[PDB]
């Protein structure tokens, strides 16, 4: 019954200010502190700071002071994380999570992924990545932003050796990924393959046929 | 500050066997303040172990944590497939780097395919060139990319899957970027891959318009 729930998904310029809130529920907001932790792309958990929502006593790490303000409204059972020019540099998940006094995070949040970059929402371009015993065939869903992007083979009918791979940041700013499955040698002649990539915040719903060639 | 610091990065174990994660203080600390979370990929962590000793709400008892001043142990008596996640130990405003449990099995060489650049691509005035490492045991692969007779460097990017939930493997894909003028000036584009798995490092390449 005891829930962290956190706001939702922000795509930032540098520059810009932020705030993102935690609310709790199923227990005594006021008895127990908030947690604050960012979790960089690949990278492990960073205590940023806490705070008692009961009195409104607030404690950051040394990397933290001064980099960010934790506040919470008792009122409605909210806590903040806000920056008041963010950088590229603070693109991160950043957990809340509820402290006991004795130190350890108990229950967490859902998690606020934080996405801080100067580009602008772009479709992705679709490639073919055209073909012992065993051919591999796949697209390259290169050049989009925000993340992410779906990719299906055949409607979802292809999902034996299929690998959709964890998507790449060039120095453009824009994200690069490719999707590839695994196919028997002796099927590229009686059988079609066809990627149905998808990229929500730019309506980009695109089925590229990957031919042998 | 304390630094925790965790050994090892990676522990490669199988199902039913004994794991022994391992957090040392860079100064003395109170074993009443020591905790261990667990997180899967795309999951909040979550907590395993306070107080040094005391299991969270509903965690299984085949979770154990002990030590005191500078060292600190996690054991999972038996490992269950569900245990194949990454633990981080904390005390105080610090976390350890995190230890990856990780599935051992059976060594897998990888199947290496490379793609040429599409036409469609090559018309905008960029050439990705695409090379698929397949279903490799374990994860450390080296990827070497070669134009014509020369070595690159700084023009590739790379990524891994997560251990596969059916075969523990994994898969890598690298992609070489050059400019339209840059790869049309060349012939030979190779692939070179290294692997516990293989005997000999294995190429895979093509000519440019063949």
């Amino acid at each position: 019954e005891v829930q962290l729930v956190q706001s939702g998904a922000e795509v930032k310029k540098p520059g810009e200010s932020l705030k993102i809130s935690c609310k709790g529920s199923g227990y005594s907001f006021t008895s127990y502190w908030i947690g604050w932790v960012r979790q960089m792309p690949g990278k492990g958990l960073e205590w940023m700071g806490v705070i008692y929502p009961g009195d409104s006593y607030t404690r950051y790490s040394p990397s933290f002071q001064g980099q960010v303000t934790i506040s919470a409204d008792k009122s409605i059972s909210t806590a903040y994380l806000q920056w008041s020019s963010l950088k590229a540099s603070d693109t991160a998940m950043y957990y809340c999570a509820r402290m006991p006094n004795w130190g350890s995070f108990d229950y967490w949040g859902q998690g606020t992924l934080v996405t801080v970059s100067s580009a602008s929402t772009k479709g992705p371009s679709v490639f073919p990545l055209a073909p012992g015993g065993t051919a591999a065939l796949g697209c390259l869903v290169k050049d989009y932003f925000p993340e992410p992007v779906t990719v299906s083979w055949n409607s979802g009918a292809l999902t034996s050796g299929v690998h959709t791979f964890p998507a790449v940041l060039q120095s453009s700013g824009l994200y690069s990924l490719s999707s590839v499955v695994t196919v028997p040698s002796s099927s590229l002649g009686t059988q079609t393959y066809i990627c149905n990539v998808n990229h929500k915040p730019s309506n980009t719903k695109v089925d590229k046929k990957v031919e042998p060639k | 500050e304390v630094v925790l610091t965790q050994s090892p990065g990676t522990l490669s174990l199988s199902p039913g066997e004994r794991a022994t994660l391992s957090c040392r203080a860079s100064q003395s600390i109170s074993s009443s303040y020591l905790a261990w979370y667990q997180q899967k990929p795309g999951q909040a962590p979550r907590l395993l172990i306070y107080g040094a000793s005391s299991r969270a709400t509903g965690i299984p008892d085949r979770f154990s944590g002990s030590g005191s001043g500078t060292d600190f142990t996690l054991t999972i008596s038996r490992l269950e497939p569900e245990d194949f996640a990454v633990y981080y130990c904390q005390q105080y405003e610090t976390f350890g780097q995190g230890t990856k449990v990780e599935i051992k099995r059976t060594v897998a060489a990888p199947s290496v395919f490379i793609f040429p650049p599409s036409d469609e691509q090559l018309k905008s005035g960029t050439a990705s060139v695409v090379c698929l490492l397949n279903n490799f045991y374990p994860r450390e692969a080296k990827v070497q990319w070669k134009v014509d007779n020369a070595l690159q460097s700084g023009n590739s990017q790379e990524s891994v899957t997560e251990q596969d939930s059916k075969d523990s493997t994994y898969s890598l894909s690298s992609t070489l970027t050059l400019s339209k003028a840059d790869y049309e000036k060349h012939k030979v584009y190779a692939c070179e891959v290294t692997h516990q798995g293989l005997s000999s490092p294995v190429t895979k390449s093509f000519n440019r318009g063949e």
